[PDB]
């Protein structure tokens, strides 16, 4: 199996800013794909294949990367966002990307 | 493919004079200039369209003149809001070009 | 001199990559015997024999089969004729009667379920004041216990009456020879070591493709162009546990199954020219159908299929196989056609074996269904009458169906379990080396060349 | 040459050979570009699809300098931004295919330049006939 | 009325450089408009990129920029965007979307412009 | 819009076992792959299985293969093709198994490969 | 001029211009003469009686004196009593509009008189290239 | 794999001359081919009459005898077949048919000939 | 179409000989012609194709050299076998024209 790594895992910004997550799987070539969760609720999908948003979601979101190697771009970051993200692919998922209030 | 070619470059006059601005062609154009005035970081307001017949929202202090190849851009009451760029552009044929940069 | 100049040249040999429309071509030898016995004869046109298949030079084409046309369209086109070849045919709706319905008259033992039901009913006549009983004989997979008494309704009736085949027409497939309209044209790669995707070194334009027969299975995909001479898979991609891992073959596994049970053929009249068929009564032997495969070459069949599955996955990987998984039934089964019957095999005994890293034959029972729900449509069943004798038929057993189970946490075994899901797997294999192309011509170059004014 | 010892003459017959040779064999393109219930409705679209293809690259080449002349020059000259190669790299080792990907960006201007120098010279065609 | 551009503008090069011009108030659908990208690098002339029409298809071009730039215009989202790919050094720019009045059919536009946005390539 | 309704939560016994529907509507069901999942307290993500529905053929992750099964009922009427319902039958219950269990689909996007599972469904927690 | 104070190049855009005017944009209303159950034969013969149309059009030229030329001359001389104009007062003042009214009585005979003076000097190439 | 032709030829002259070649063990639709006719009387040249390739539509003849001699190829009995209308006293001749190799595409061939005819006519 | 000339025309050598024969033809063809050798009442058997490089089946003893237009085989040991016919044959444009013919 294909074992995921995140960078931050627990991080604890400021708004109104840019941050990149990257994510690392270990065998390259990928479809990536990047979800973002709120507690207790339904998750809902931010990037599919690796670039490209989906409808109804807010354009701040920008997915990028390649190879073995992919960045989570937001930028302006609002008050909505606080939640935890994750990114896949297929059948194994990330351990969790928490951005918090401070 | 038409070049335009703007003089003078860099100029600094004291207030209340009447600057004039000549800009030619490389083939003959005969009715077809307009002109621009772009301020420091904004976007370029536009003096007037086909060199002889002004837009509303500007005074009667700027005036444009010539026939044919050589045109002439002429401020006869010189405000302190003019130290900034000016373009003549033409529209004879596809490309557009622009003057070269009048530094006043 | 130094300046050069444009020329436009007409006509340069170039191409891009498009969809369009396909167009039909089939043999001489299937207007023989004429006027809609089999279907597409009064369809689609007889080729020009002997396909100008011409072989190109240092021309590097990318081909791809899973993003690729024309396999959409033949699972269109099939379709289609196959509602055009049941249209003028009777629909069945006065047979949806309450059934007064028993055992078949046969020795019952407890274990043995038993496959015949024998049902009588009332049904109309020709006249319509009139009205006969009559009895038929039908299979377990097409009745259903309405709510002593034991009354029964055939199977489609909750959901559309639906069709009778007509037994003018047949069901073995002719080959169909797929060919390119005025405008396009259509490359084959011919590399032998070829998985699917990405540049292939050695192309060839041709006018039409070659002998393509549309034959429905859900495993076991048969009667299949083989490869040249190895064994390959090939994926859309491997380590998604989604898309199906086709594998493909060189030498076949000859397979014969048959149905022995003699069936005698009834015709009942409905009305005013509804001839109905039934099963009448059973002769000889009551017997369940079944298909037979040598077991030296399965063996050695499946040795070369693990040889070259090894190759993803490192080469101290156990690799087993398991029966199909669940769903309903026509995924459980491999399921196909023999002569105007319809089979449906249970292939627990084909697919069960481990392998290490370091007169004989394999019998497998079959079920017979009659009414078919073929491409899973609502409103559409098809109906196969019966027919004479003793069916038997051989075949060739050449491409496989696989897909995985999700294996993880560092465990070197990877299970392999056939299920075939999808129509469309049993062609792409059979067309996985053309693309279609548009013609531009009108390239431009330059030239040491004015025109006189 | 021929026969026995032929770069094919075929149909797209040299489609990897270089530009000097693909320079003959022009004809072969062009001829097949004609010739070819609800199937006849597919197929009329199929055949009223390469007519219309074909008629729309007939007035393509008539409006600028050729009518129908399948090998045509012009009058606008070439410019060393759209390709920077020299003619014998391009009549001695390139094929028509890379070329194709080569000069793709630098499609739909040099459109608009036989457009311009075709319409002026049927006007300079028409004011040279016209005074004398 | 008044015409929002978007797009971050620091990048590497050779890579694909995109701009959205859009309008507020009201829409790009309206006749007779001349839509225009016009860049200007601080220290350097204003330079024209594109110009075209609000109500046909015949879209234009700078012929000595033409295989790096492309322009796209929709009125599903109200949308006038640039396209560079194949970026230099010399794209560090602010950039203007501009829509002027054809003055022999338009006697009462309002000849609209965009801020400029910054885009500067490392 | 596209809409998936599960049942409620349900506290069970050790040893029992569980049924779990999952009602889709909205959309035209036979395309679309639908695949099913676990949430654990702080455990992160795993995943369970997948189904097509076309034919109801599963396949599983590696821990759960004969404890398991999904079936499905497709539209009986030739007027609406539209609904679906699939079934989770979820046997040997164990305390590890304490978790929440969401149904899930492949969405209708353009740049959609597989796996990139758009539509979610509300979800239920089970306890054993 | 062009852009901001164009009379406008679009499709049929200078109609009520003066011919003088029309002259120029000509390949404008050429080029937008090709493009474009039981509705696809509605829409099959609205394409075939497009190409119909368009094929009968380009044979109705060719056998008079210009095969694709767009712009053509003839040899036959202008009747003063077709129009009884000047040259200023059709090129500096009217429309093509206005002047399609005025030679409507005067077609049916013009035709005719293309074909014998084409034919004619059809038959004085064919004897001038076959005398020499 | 042998060349068998067939066909008698004690006939009339301005009449129907007819050949048959084809092939036994392998097919005529293998590709890159070379087919010929080639006629030779005794006393006299090697005469070439025909030559085409196995996989194309476009085929060629000698134009000194092209109004008597036409060619024909089928894959249905894979016949090879010539045919002459109005003949004279000069074409009592052997005849070949021979498959070459184009020797572009074809390292492997094998270059194929039939043993040829005698036809006499009076 | 293009003549071809084959000289000499006739022979009779004794045994281990070197015998050449020569071909020319109307226009210049530069690589191309084919070797053929037919004995009597038999078909023709190839020599080689483009006149530098043999086929498989036959030795070493043969050979043709030349370039352009002017070609020329050579047999450098005579065998008993070689009384027959050869003929060289262009292959330039159609129609393909062989030689002469050899009476050695
Ligand atoms: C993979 O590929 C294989 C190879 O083709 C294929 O096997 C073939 O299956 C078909 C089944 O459709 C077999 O075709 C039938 O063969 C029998 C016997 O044919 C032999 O004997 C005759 C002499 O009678 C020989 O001429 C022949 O060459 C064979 O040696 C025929 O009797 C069948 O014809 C009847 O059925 C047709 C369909 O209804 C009718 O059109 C036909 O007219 C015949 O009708 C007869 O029966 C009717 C009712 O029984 C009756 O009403 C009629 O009046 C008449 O009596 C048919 O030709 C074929 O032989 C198999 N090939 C081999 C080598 O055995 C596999 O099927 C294929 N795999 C899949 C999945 O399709
Ligand atoms: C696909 O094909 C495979 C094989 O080709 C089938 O697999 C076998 O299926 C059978 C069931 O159909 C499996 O079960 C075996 O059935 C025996 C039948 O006995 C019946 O009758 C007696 C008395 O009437 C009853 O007591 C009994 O319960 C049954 O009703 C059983 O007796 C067998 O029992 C085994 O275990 C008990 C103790 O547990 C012993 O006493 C027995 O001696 C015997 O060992 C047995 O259960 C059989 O196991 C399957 N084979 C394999 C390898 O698993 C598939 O069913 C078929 N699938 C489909 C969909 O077609
Ligand atoms: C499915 O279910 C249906 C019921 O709907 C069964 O049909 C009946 O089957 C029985 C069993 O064969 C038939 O009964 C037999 O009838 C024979 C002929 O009778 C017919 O002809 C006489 C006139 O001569 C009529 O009066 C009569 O009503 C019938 O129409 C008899 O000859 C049989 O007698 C047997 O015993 C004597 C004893 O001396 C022997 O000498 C005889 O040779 C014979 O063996 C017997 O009575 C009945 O006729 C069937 N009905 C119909 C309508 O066909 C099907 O059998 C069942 N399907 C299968 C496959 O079994
Ligand atoms: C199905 O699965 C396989 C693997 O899961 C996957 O095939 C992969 O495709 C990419 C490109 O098509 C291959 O990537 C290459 O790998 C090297 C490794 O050094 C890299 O340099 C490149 O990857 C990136 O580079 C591109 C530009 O060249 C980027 O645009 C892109 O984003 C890549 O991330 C190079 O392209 C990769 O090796 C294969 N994998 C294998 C095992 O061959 C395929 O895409 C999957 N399909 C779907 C629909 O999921
Ligand atoms: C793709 O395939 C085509 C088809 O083969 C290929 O075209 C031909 O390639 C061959 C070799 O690949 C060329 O043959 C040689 O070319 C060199 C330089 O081009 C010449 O010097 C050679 O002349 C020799 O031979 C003469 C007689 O044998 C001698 O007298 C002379 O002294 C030289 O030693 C020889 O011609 C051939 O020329 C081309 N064909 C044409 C029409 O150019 C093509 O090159 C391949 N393309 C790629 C990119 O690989
Ligand atoms: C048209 O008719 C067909 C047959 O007449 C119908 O097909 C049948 O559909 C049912 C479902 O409706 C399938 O399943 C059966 O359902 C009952 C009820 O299940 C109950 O039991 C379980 C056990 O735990 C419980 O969990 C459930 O909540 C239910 O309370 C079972 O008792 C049966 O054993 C069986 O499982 C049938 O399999 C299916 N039969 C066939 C032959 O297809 C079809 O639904 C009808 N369509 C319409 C629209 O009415
Ligand atoms: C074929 O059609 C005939 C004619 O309708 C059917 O016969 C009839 O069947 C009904 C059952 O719904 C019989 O009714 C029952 O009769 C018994 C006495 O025999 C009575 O005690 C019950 O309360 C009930 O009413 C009816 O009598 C019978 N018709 C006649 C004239 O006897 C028959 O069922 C159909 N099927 C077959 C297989 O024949
Ligand atoms: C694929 O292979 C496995 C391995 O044998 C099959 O599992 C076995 O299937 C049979 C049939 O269901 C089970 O037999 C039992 O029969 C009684 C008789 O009615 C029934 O009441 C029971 O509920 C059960 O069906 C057998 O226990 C089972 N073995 C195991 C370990 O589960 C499997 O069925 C095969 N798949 C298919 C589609 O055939
Ligand atoms: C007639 O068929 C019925 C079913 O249609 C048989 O009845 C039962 O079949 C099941 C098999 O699933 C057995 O387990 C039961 O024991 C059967 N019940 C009885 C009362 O036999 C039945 O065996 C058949 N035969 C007869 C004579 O009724
Ligand atoms: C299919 O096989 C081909 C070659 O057989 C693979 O293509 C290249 O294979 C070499 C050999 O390992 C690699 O080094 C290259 O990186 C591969 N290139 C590309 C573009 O993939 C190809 O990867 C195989 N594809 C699949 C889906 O199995
Ligand atoms: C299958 O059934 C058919 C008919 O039910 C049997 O055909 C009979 O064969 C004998 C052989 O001499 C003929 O005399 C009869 O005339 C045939 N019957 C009919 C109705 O024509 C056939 O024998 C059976 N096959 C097997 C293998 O049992
Ligand atoms: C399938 O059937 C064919 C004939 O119906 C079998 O072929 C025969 O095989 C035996 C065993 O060697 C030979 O003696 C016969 O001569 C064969 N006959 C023919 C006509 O081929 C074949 O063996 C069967 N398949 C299997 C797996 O047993
Ligand atoms: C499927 O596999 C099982 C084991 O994986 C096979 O069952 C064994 O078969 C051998 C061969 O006779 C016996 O010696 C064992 O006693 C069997 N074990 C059990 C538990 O049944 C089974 O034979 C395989 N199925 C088929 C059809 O071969
Ligand atoms: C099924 O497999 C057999 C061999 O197992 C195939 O038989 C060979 O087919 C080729 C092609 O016609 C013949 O040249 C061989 O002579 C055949 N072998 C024998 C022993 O006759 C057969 O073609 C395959 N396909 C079908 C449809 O039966
Ligand atoms: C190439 O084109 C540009 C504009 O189209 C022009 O400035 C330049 O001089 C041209 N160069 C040549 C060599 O034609
Ligand atoms: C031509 O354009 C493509 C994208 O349209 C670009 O990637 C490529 O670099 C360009 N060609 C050259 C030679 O720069
Ligand atoms: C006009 O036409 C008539 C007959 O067509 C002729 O008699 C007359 O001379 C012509 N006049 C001129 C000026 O061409």
């Amino acid at each position: 199996e294909i074992v995921l790594t995140q960078s931050p895992g627990i991080l604890s910004l400021s708004p109104g800013e840019t941050a990149t997550l990257f994510c690392k799987a270990s065998q390259g070539g990928n479809a990536m794909t990047w979800y973002q969760k709120r507690r207790g609720q339904v998750p809902r999908l931010l990037i599919y294949d690796t670039s490209r948003r989906a409808s109804g979601v807010p354009d701040r979101f920008v997915g990028s990367g390649s190879g073995t190697d992919f960045f989570l771009t937001i930028n302006k970051l609002d008050r909505e966002d606080f939640a935890v993200y994750y990114c896949q692919q297929f059948e194994f998922f990330g351990l969790g990307s928490e951005l918090e209030v401070h | 493919d038409i070049q335009m070619t703007q003089s003078p470059s860099s100029l600094s006059a004291s207030v209340g004079d009447r600057v004039t601005i000549t800009c030619r062609a490389s083939q003959d154009i005969k009715n077809s200039l307009s002109w621009y005035q772009q301020k420091l970081g904004k976007a370029p307001r536009r003096l007037m369209h086909h060199s002889s017949t002004l837009e509303t929202g500007v005074p009667s202090r700027f005036s444009g003149s010539g026939y044919g190849t050589e045109f002439t851009l002429s401020i006869n009451s010189l405000q302190p809001e003019d130290i900034a760029a000016y373009y003549c552009q033409q529209y004879e044929d596809f490309p557009l070009t622009f003057g070269g940069g009048t530094q006043v | 001199a130094e300046n050069l100049w444009v020329t436009v040249y007409y006509g340069v040999p170039v191409w891009k990559d498009a969809e369009t429309t396909l167009f039909c071509a089939s043999d001489a030898k299937a207007y023989e015997t004429e006027k809609h016995n089999v279907w597409a004869t009064h369809a689609c046109v007889p080729t020009d024999p002997n396909p100008q298949e011409i072989h190109l030079e240092n021309v590097t084409e990318e081909f791809n089969m899973w993003k690729n046309n024309m396999v959409e369209q033949m699972h269109t086109d099939i379709i289609s004729l196959w509602d055009q070849s049941l249209k003028p045919c009777v629909k069945l709706t006065p047979l949806c009667v309450t059934l007064q319905c028993t055992n078949v008259t046969n020795n019952i033992t407890d274990d043995m379920r038993g496959e015949l039901k024998n049902c009588s009913f009332n049904m109309t006549t020709e006249l319509r004041d009139k009205k006969q009983k009559v009895y038929s004989l039908f299979y377990r997979l097409d009745v259903v216990q309405i709510n002593s008494n034991k009354e029964y309704r055939l199977i489609n009736c909750n959901t559309s009456a639906c069709t009778q085949a007509c037994p003018k027409v047949s069901f073995e497939p002719i080959p169909i020879h797929y060919c390119a309209p005025a405008g396009f044209a259509i490359l084959k790669c011919k590399d032998k070591k070829f998985n699917g995707t990405g540049p292939c070194p050695s192309v060839s334009t041709v006018q039409c493709t070659h002998g393509i027969k549309p034959v429905v299975s859900t495993q076991l995909l048969l009667n299949g162009s083989l490869a040249e001479e190895e064994v390959m898979i090939r994926s859309e991609n491997i380590t998604n546990n989604a898309k199906n891992i086709l594998v493909q073959f060189n030498t076949p596994v000859q397979i014969n199954c048959t149905r022995p049970n003699n069936n005698t053929r009834k015709s009942i009249r409905i009305g005013p020219g509804q001839a109905f068929y039934a099963t009448g009564d059973i002769i000889g032997d009551i017997r369940q159908a079944h298909c037979n495969v040598s077991k030296a070459t399965w063996n050695e069949t499946l040795g070369k299929v693990v040889k070259q599955l090894r190759k993803h996955f490192g080469n101290n990987t156990i690799i087993r196989f398991a029966n199909s998984s669940g769903g309903d039934l026509e995924v459980t089964t491999h399921s196909f056609n023999c002569g105007g019957e319809f089979f449906y095999c249970n292939t627990s005994g084909l697919f069960n074996s481990t392998w290490i890293s370091n007169n004989d034959s394999i019998t497998l029972p079959c079920r017979i269904k009659q009414i078919i729900n073929m491409w899973q449509r609502i409103g559409q069943c098809m109906y196969a009458p019966p027919i004479q004798g003793v069916i038997r038929c051989v075949s060739n057993i050449t491409g496989l169906i696989l897909t995985r189970d999700g294996g993880s946490t560092n465990s070197t075994t990877e299970t392999f379990r056939p299920g075939g899901g999808d129509m469309r797997d049993n062609w792409r294999s059979e067309l996985y080396k053309y693309k279609v192309v548009k013609i531009e011509p009108l390239g431009v170059a330059p030239t040491r060349c004015k025109r006189r004014v | 040459a021929v026969g026995i010892g032929a770069v094919f003459l075929g149909f797209l017959g040299a489609a990897g050979s270089t530009m000097g040779a693909a320079s003959m064999t022009l004809t072969v393109q062009a001829r097949n570009l004609l010739s070819g219930t609800v199937w006849g409705i597919k197929q009329l679209q199929a055949r009223v699809l390469a007519v219309e293809r074909y008629l729309r690259d007939q007035q393509l080449l008539g409006i600028w300098g050729c009518s129908g002349k399948l090998i045509c020059c012009t009058n606008v000259p070439w410019n060393s931004s759209w390709s920077n190669r020299n003619l014998s790299e391009i009549w001695d080792n390139m094929t028509w295919l890379q070329w194709d990907k080569e000069i793709s960006n630098y499609t739909q201007i040099i459109y608009g330049l036989l457009e311009e120098s075709q319409n002026q010279q049927e006007k300079n065609e028409q004011d040279l006939l016209a005074l004398d | 009325v008044q015409l929002v551009e978007s797009g971050p503008g620091v990048m590497k090069p050779s890579e694909t450089l995109s701009l959205i011009c859009a309008v507020s108030g009201d829409t790009i659908s309206s006749p007779y408009y001349f839509w225009s990208w016009v860049r200007q690098p601080r220290g350097k002339g204003l330079e024209w990129i594109g110009g075209l029409y609000s109500n046909t298809m015949d879209v234009y071009y700078n012929p000595s920029l033409q295989s790096r730039v492309t322009i796209s215009r929709d009125t599903s989202k109200n949308h006038f965007s640039l396209k560079v790919t194949s970026v230099t050094d010399t794209d560090t720019a602010v950039y203007y979307c501009a829509r002027e009045r054809v003055v022999a059919h338009n006697y009462y536009g309002l000849d609209l412009w965009g801020q400029g946005v910054a885009v500067t390539v490392s | 819009q596209v809409q998936l309704v599960q049942s409620g939560a349900v506290i069970k016994t050790p040893g029992s076992s569980v049924k779990i529907s999952c009602r889709a509507s909205g959309y035209n069901f036979r395309d679309y792959s639908i695949h099913w999942v676990r949430l654990i307290p702080d455990k992160g993500f795993e995943w369970i299985g997948w189904i097509k529905p076309l034919w109801g053929a599963v396949s599983y992750a590696r821990q759960l293969q004969g404890r398991v099964s999904m079936t499905r009922q497709l539209s009986q009427d030739p007027d609406d093709p539209d609904w679906g319902v699939a079934y989770m039958e979820f046997s040997g219950l164990t305390p590890a198994d304490t978790a929440e269990y969401f149904c899930v689909r492949r969405g209708s996007c353009d740049y959609c490969g597989d796996f990139p599972w758009q539509y979610w469904g509300q979800g239920t927690v089970v306890v054993v």
